[PDB]
């Protein structure tokens, strides 16, 4: 069958030098929490930024599908913590970056457990 | 100042008393602007100012707490005023919302269509309204009292709002109804709410705390939005974005609010009492649901 590949054309369309999607929704936070990457409230720390989660699904912003046989998706409804250095493109960090499911943080921003 | 460490200014009883007579709405700094913190929209600090202010009252917050959110999308295509709603909100309180424009939600289920067309089985716990028409603002006609979605919001609050429950409807000098002024004397209380960070605008929101399902009070609301825009044009209120930055206490607490079913004869003083002080609310508890009309016609 033929499907979209979304995920590829955004990120050859920043490569290209396209403009990150924007209108992410940021949430007022401590900045005190735990730094998980999807929780069910703010979680950002120091070094992050917090997000509605549906304002930075690909799939959810660009009215596409989602890549799940269920089409559930992982982030709306959700607050995504993105580091404050990648916040000019949630989008295109959540896409191309992946939680720890031990200790839930960002794979290499936050995850310390191949220590 | 004082005001402006708060998260906004609620309408002065004394004004609230009056008798004025309508007159254009001219603010004095009409055209200043809050310095928002980096990178926070508008509606985020605004419906954080909201909630803020909202923790102050006497809310019913049970288990199984449900909440509807009418115009909660944008010419953006999100709803940031739902994020900021589902913050608040005790994790696993059932939030739905809607808007005439498609966009995207952290809302539980969003329906898409004029709020007219919006039906629910259930009754609600908290009401949020920011449905506006740009085309309101109009300065060289008269200012009467709007329908449109308010005629929908007022029946919406008396078939589908639980006893005990509260409202948040935005207003503004000019998009308002009476009906619904007077609708407010049928809480326990009730205010006009201006964020600091929008204090430049004749918006406000107007907040029912605690529906009793039957006047308290007789309020004529042609009369109370003249006293509502008396009050705007003669206090200005300084902008302030003070309150964006002390986040620590921002959650609703979950008060595990008592919820009954009862019917009408059941409902004497005691109950009423216990209404006013945000103690208890009263509706079914079965399942939420929701469907939204759609109009099927031909073009062939
Ligand atoms: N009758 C309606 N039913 C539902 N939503 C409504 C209306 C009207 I009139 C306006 N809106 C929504 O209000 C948002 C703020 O202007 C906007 O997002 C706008 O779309
Ligand atoms: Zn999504
Ligand atoms: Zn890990």
């Amino acid at each position: 069958a033929f499907a979209v590949d979304a995920a590829k054309a955004y990120k050859d369309y920043l490569a290209s030098g396209g403009q990150p999607i924007t209108n992410c929704v940021k949430m007022l936070c401590t900045h005190t929490g735990t730094g998980q990457a999807i929780t069910v409230t703010p979680e950002a720390n120091m070094d992050q930024e917090s997000f509605g989660g549906a304002s930075c699904c690909l799939y959810c912003r660009c009215h596409i599908d989602h890549p799940n046989p269920k089409g559930f998706c992982d982030l709306k409804g959700k607050y995504v913590q993105i580091p404050t250095t990648c916040a000019n493109d949630p989008v295109g960090f959540t896409l191309k970056n992946t939680v720890c499911t031990v200790c839930g943080m960002w794979k290499g921003y936050g995850c310390s457990c191949d220590q | 100042s004082s005001q402006a460490w708060q998260p906004g200014v609620a309408m002065p009883n004394l004004y609230k008393m009056q008798r004025m007579l309508l007159e254009k709405c001219d603010l004095q700094n009409y055209g200043d602007s809050a310095t928002l913190p980096k990178g926070i929209m508008m509606n985020v600090a605004k419906y954080t100012q909201l909630c803020q202010y909202l923790n102050t009252l006497t809310l019913a917050v049970p288990y199984n707490m449900r909440v509807i959110h009418f115009g909660a999308g944008s010419d953006k295509g999100v709803a940031p005023g739902t994020a900021v709603l589902r913050q608040w909100l005790p994790t696993g309180t059932l939030l739905v919302d809607s808007d005439l424009n498609d966009f995207v939600s952290d809302a539980d289920s969003t329906l898409i269509g004029d709020c007219a067309t919006v039906h629910t089985a259930n009754k609600w716990d908290l009401i949020i309204s920011d449905m506006y028409d740009p085309k309101t603002k109009n300065v060289t006609k008269e200012n009467d009292s709007k329908e449109g979605f308010f005629t929908y919001i007022c029946g919406f609050i008396q078939q589908k709002l639980a006893l005990g429950g509260s409202v948040a409807i935005k207003i503004t000098e000019h998009s308002w109804n009476a009906d619904l002024y007077k609708l407010m004397g049928h809480f326990a209380w009730w205010t006009a709410f201006v964020t600091n960070v929008n204090a430049s605008s004749s918006e406000a929101f107007l907040i029912g705390c605690n529906y009793l399902g039957k006047p308290r009070e007789q309020i004529d609301g042609y009369v109370m939005h003249a006293n509502y825009i008396f009050w705007r044009n003669t206090n200005p209120i300084q902008l302030s974005s003070y309150s964006l930055f002390d986040m620590s206490k921002f959650p609703l607490k979950l008060r595990g609010t008592a919820v009954m079913s009862l019917k009408e004869g059941q409902i004497n003083d005691m109950i009423l009492s216990l209404l006013s002080k945000g103690r208890l609310i009263i509706r079914e508890n079965n399942r939420v649901v929701i469907s939204s009309d759609v109009l099927v016609n031909n073009e062939n």
